[PDB]
């Protein structure tokens, strides 16, 4: 890799940051306890107003992903994640995520689409066999 | 328009005007200009 | 490059700021500052 | 909102789905919104309608993107040549006669 973007700053000594500040205008909306709270509900809003189509399911998984600790939530949130990365959309946080998943993950579509070509070569080998028929003639 | 019309001043000038329009029948607000150096709508200027 | 900072806010620091990525140029800015003073009827205890 | 208005007044047909994705695309920051907005975008460009903003968009997508319809339609012709090779084989039959 030789490209990157979107890193944070320290701004060492006390009291400093660019004077190109105000990038955020002020609106209002239901009060939330925290951020994770808002994201959670913001998805629920997105559900219902959406059909049982595909985009729905992601929201869903996204939902389990956002859930906070528990015997229940952990296991499912964990599945939800696994699923999402393997959906290829997640783009791992990488605490490990990629390894266990992205592996077997990359392995299947590859396998198949790549095995189909290995055998697709046999589709040409069939052509090659017909060619053999020509050679036979 | 949506930019220098977000601030509370824009919302208020109207409601007062309307409040007044209802009770007496009239109402009004004005538009003015001056300079902002930090976060100007444009040309180091804004309207309000 | 090209980032800007309050002359007022970075007083005693600048030295430490130059030995990190010094640079220069100047420009004037409409800021707006606030000052909490304390008061009794008799006199003023904390000003500006 | 102008998109929401457009939804509901439209059937579950195709044009619907785009609106939809468009919707996620327009959503503002979040854990939730980001990921989906990101999918929505990916989808839309690969739909070929988006026409990338190009901050990177094209690269990761437009690639594999251009790769499939190409692959297939282009692989079908590679093998379609075999459809003519079948013709060529029949020609061989003629040559055999």
């Amino acid at each position: 890799m030789a490209e990157v973007v979107d890193l944070a700053t320290g701004e060492k000594q006390v009291l400093n940051d660019i004077r190109g500040r105000y990038e955020c205008y002020t609106d209002v909306g239901p009060s939330f306890q925290s951020m994770k709270q808002q994201n959670r509900a913001e998805i629920l809003e997105l559900l219902g107003k959406t059909p049982q189509g595909t985009p729905e399911y992601q929201l869903l998984l996204l939902q389990y992903f956002t859930l906070l600790d528990g015997k229940g939530v952990e296991m499912m949130r964990d599945y939800a994640n696994k699923q999402l990365i393997q959906m290829g959309v997640k783009k791992p946080e990488t605490p490990e995520e990629q390894q266990w998943l992205v592996e077997a993950q990359q392995a299947k579509q590859g396998q198949q689409d790549p095995a189909m070509v290995q055998a697709q070569g046999v589709l040409l080998q069939g052509q090659a066999e017909l060619a053999k028929a020509q050679n036979q003639t | 328009y949506r930019t220098d019309m977000r601030h509370n001043t824009a919302k208020i000038a109207v409601n007062i005007a309307v409040r007044e329009q209802i009770e007496a029948g009239v109402g009004a607000w004005r538009l003015v200009t001056d300079y902002e150096d930090q976060s100007p709508t444009s040309n180091n200027q804004v309207i309000r | 490059p090209v980032s800007y900072f309050k002359r007022d806010i970075k007083d005693v620091i600048d030295d430490l700021a130059d030995s990190g990525f010094i640079k220069i140029a100047e420009r004037q800015i409409k800021r707006r500052r606030v000052y909490k003073s304390i008061i009794t009827c008799t006199a003023v205890l904390k000003d500006k």
